[PDB]
């Protein structure tokens, strides 16, 4: 099918520095880390794909951006 | 000197429902303090003040040279102005007049 079939192994070498809320060489954050951009030479299907595992990618940056923000600032010690 | 008292309690604050970061500041103010305890706890037991760094409050000040046979004489003013209680240096709990 290689012949046939053409899109950007390659995804998995970069995909790591993605996952942990980290900018990379072809996938992008951007608006404060709300939107993640899936790039071109990426067809449909692979895209679709992604578009689920990229769910944990940008929950755990807003995660990790609240807990960063918050770590000592509020005072109520339920929260 | 004595302020880092008034920082760590106040540092302590935000973290007060944080288990570990209160354990570890807990920790740290006790071993810090036990100084403090040592001055207080002579004090009180024996009287005798031993540090000279003035770190203590209870500051109890030299008769100048000068006047050593005014004072001698006038012992009510030595025994009476000549110990003092230095307020910047004061926790919370001393913050108290009677005690």
């Amino acid at each position: 099918i290689e012949p046939y079939y053409d899109t950007l192994q390659t995804i998995l070498t970069y995909l790591p520095y993605t996952m942990l809320g980290s900018d990379s060489k072809i996938f992008t954050f951007s608006n404060n880390y709300t939107r993640l951009e899936i790039p071109k030479d990426i067809n449909n299907s692979f895209s679709s794909l992604l578009r689920e595992v990229f769910e944990f990618a940008i929950l755990y940056k807003q995660l990790a951006i609240v807990v960063d923000r918050y770590k000592g600032t509020l005072v109520s010690a339920i929260k | 000197g004595g302020l880092l008292l008034q920082v760590i309690q106040e540092r302590m604050v935000y973290y007060k429902g944080d288990p570990t970061s209160l354990d570890f500041l807990t920790q740290l103010f006790d071993i810090v303090s036990s100084d403090y305890i040592g001055m207080l706890n002579q004090w009180l037991l024996e009287g005798v003040i031993n540090d000279p760094f003035d770190e203590f409050m209870i500051r109890e000040k030299r008769v100048p040279d000068s006047f050593m046979e005014i004072f001698q004489s006038k012992s009510e003013y030595y025994w009476n102005e000549l110990f003092l209680i230095k307020i910047d240096g004061l926790l919370n709990q001393f913050q108290n007049s009677t005690i």
